[PDB]
């Protein structure tokens, strides 16, 4: 299972900060996720970070208020935002699952070597999410 | 008129100075000169 | 972009419902993997994944859940239902970035 | 069963005439031409 | 005080023994043998 911060209250225009903890650090290799629940909307896709570092996909939709993080040493994902409107009133769960780094087109070298590649990753599930945090904007 | 088909563009990828990062070169060639394997041609 | 139909469902406990999300592109990588998955959210509950890739579920749920199809056309055909099934249903493609839920199927019983 | 083992059968990745795509070939190759490092060999 | 970034201490990704797998590689380099493009050099 996962943990997350407890229920938050924010008045609106400051910044938030939700905290997703893993049990010790079992959950290292699988790739972190965060997603939103606006009730009677569906679920919408925050973003990700990936596992090795490498990658920092935030929709663009989201991409100048949420910010994600990871902390490799307490193994902690911190997720922030800052414009904190109305919209924002919602739960938004963090999710642990697994990707699909194929290799798409690379351009071996005459000798055989590999001078770059651009492996396309492909999500594949969320095998394990948080509990779920609240959080409430109200003016 | 007699042109047609006789030139091809035939853009395609290179490696630069460093041969991590990516450039993708155009260049010009005639139709006698590729194969067709829009439509790739080697 | 995608949807999913029917938008409400309501069938009568021990029957089977199948339900179809309908992408807007491939949907396929090579000739096999379909990036499509799953997830099932129960009343006042973080939502459980059901199925990946369309063709196999994980461990832990049961053989009631079963998804198949290809290209843009899948459909889960959930067979002998319970009360413990009742709840919102969603479809990730992860085929294309960025990746994006579904509209949600409210699943009752009838 | 003297010949147990002695055989390998491996199949790889090569370059082929092109660049930007590589095959999977399949040989054989003695045991005393590889090494171990289905098993990883070289 | 003669040496402030005469040497630089400089790692790539030269491939490893076979030809298929990256290895991450340290060395030295004195810094008339490098250009900038911690930072990047070539
Ligand atoms: C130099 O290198 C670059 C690499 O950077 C390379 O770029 C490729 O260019 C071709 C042609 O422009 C692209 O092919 C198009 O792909 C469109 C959709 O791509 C999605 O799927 C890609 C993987 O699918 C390919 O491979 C599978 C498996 O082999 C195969 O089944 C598919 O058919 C397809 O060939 C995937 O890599 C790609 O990912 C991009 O987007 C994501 C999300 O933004 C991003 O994260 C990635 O980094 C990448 O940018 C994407 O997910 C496809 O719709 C399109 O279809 C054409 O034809 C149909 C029918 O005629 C038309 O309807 C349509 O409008 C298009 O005209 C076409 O197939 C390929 O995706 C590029 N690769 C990448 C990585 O971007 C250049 O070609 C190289 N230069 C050369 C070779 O000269
Ligand atoms: C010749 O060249 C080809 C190039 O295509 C190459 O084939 C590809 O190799 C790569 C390298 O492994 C494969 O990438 C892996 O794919 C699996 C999924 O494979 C299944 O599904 C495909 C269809 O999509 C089937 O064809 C296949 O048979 C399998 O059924 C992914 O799951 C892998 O992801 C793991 O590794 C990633 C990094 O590589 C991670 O980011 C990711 O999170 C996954 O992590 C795994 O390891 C973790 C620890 O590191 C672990 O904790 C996790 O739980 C998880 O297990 C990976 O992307 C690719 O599928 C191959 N096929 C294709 C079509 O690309 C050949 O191998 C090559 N031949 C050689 C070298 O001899
Ligand atoms: C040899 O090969 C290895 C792996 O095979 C490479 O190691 C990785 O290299 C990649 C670069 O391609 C590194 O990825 C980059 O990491 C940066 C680290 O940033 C830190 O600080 C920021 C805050 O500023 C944090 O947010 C972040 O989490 C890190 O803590 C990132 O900043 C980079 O992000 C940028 O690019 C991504 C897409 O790549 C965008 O989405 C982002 O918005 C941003 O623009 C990037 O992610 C990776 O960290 C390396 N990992 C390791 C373990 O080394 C070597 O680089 C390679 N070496 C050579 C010479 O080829």
């Amino acid at each position: 299972q996962l943990v997350q911060s407890g229920p938050e209250v924010r008045k609106p225009g400051t910044s938030v900060k939700v905290s997703c903890k893993a049990p010790g650090n079992t959950l290292k290799t699988y790739d972190l996720h965060w997603v939103r629940s606006v009730p009677g909307q569906g679920l919408q896709w925050m973003g990700w970070i990936s596992h090795e570092g490498d990658k920092k996909v935030i929709v663009e939709r989201f991409k100048a208020k949420v910010t994600i993080d990871w902390d490799r040493s307490t193994n902690t994902a911190y997720l922030q935002l800052s414009g904190l409107t109305s919209g924002d009133t919602a739960v938004y769960y963090c999710a642990k699952g697994s990707k699909h780094r194929l290799r798409d087109y690379a351009l071996y070298d005459d000798d055989g070597a590999l001078n770059w590649a651009v492996d396309v990753d492909y999500l594949s599930n969320l095998e394990f999410w948080g509990q779920g945090t609240a959080v409430t904007v109200s003016s | 008129d007699d042109m047609r088909g006789e030139l091809k563009n035939c853009s395609f990828n290179m490696t630069t100075e460093l041969r991590d990062k990516k450039q993708k070169v155009y260049s010009l060639f005639y139709r006698l000169d590729v194969v067709q394997i829009n439509k790739e041609y080697r | 972009v995608l949807t999913q139909s029917p938008h409400s469902l309501s069938v009568t406990p021990g029957e089977s419902a199948s339900i179809s999300c309908k992408s807007s592109h491939s949907l396929i990588h090579g000739d096999r993997n379909n990036y499509l998955a799953w997830y099932v959210q129960k009343p006042g509950r973080s939502p459980q994944l059901l199925i990946y890739l369309a063709s196999s579920r994980a461990s832990g749920v049961p053989d009631r859940f079963s998804g198949s199809g290809s290209d843009k056309d899948f459909t889960l055909k959930i067979s002998r239902v319970e009360t413990e099934d009742v709840g919102t249903y969603y479809c990730m493609q992860g085929r294309e970035s960025p990746w994006t839920f579904g509209q949600g199927t409210k699943v009752d019983i009838k």
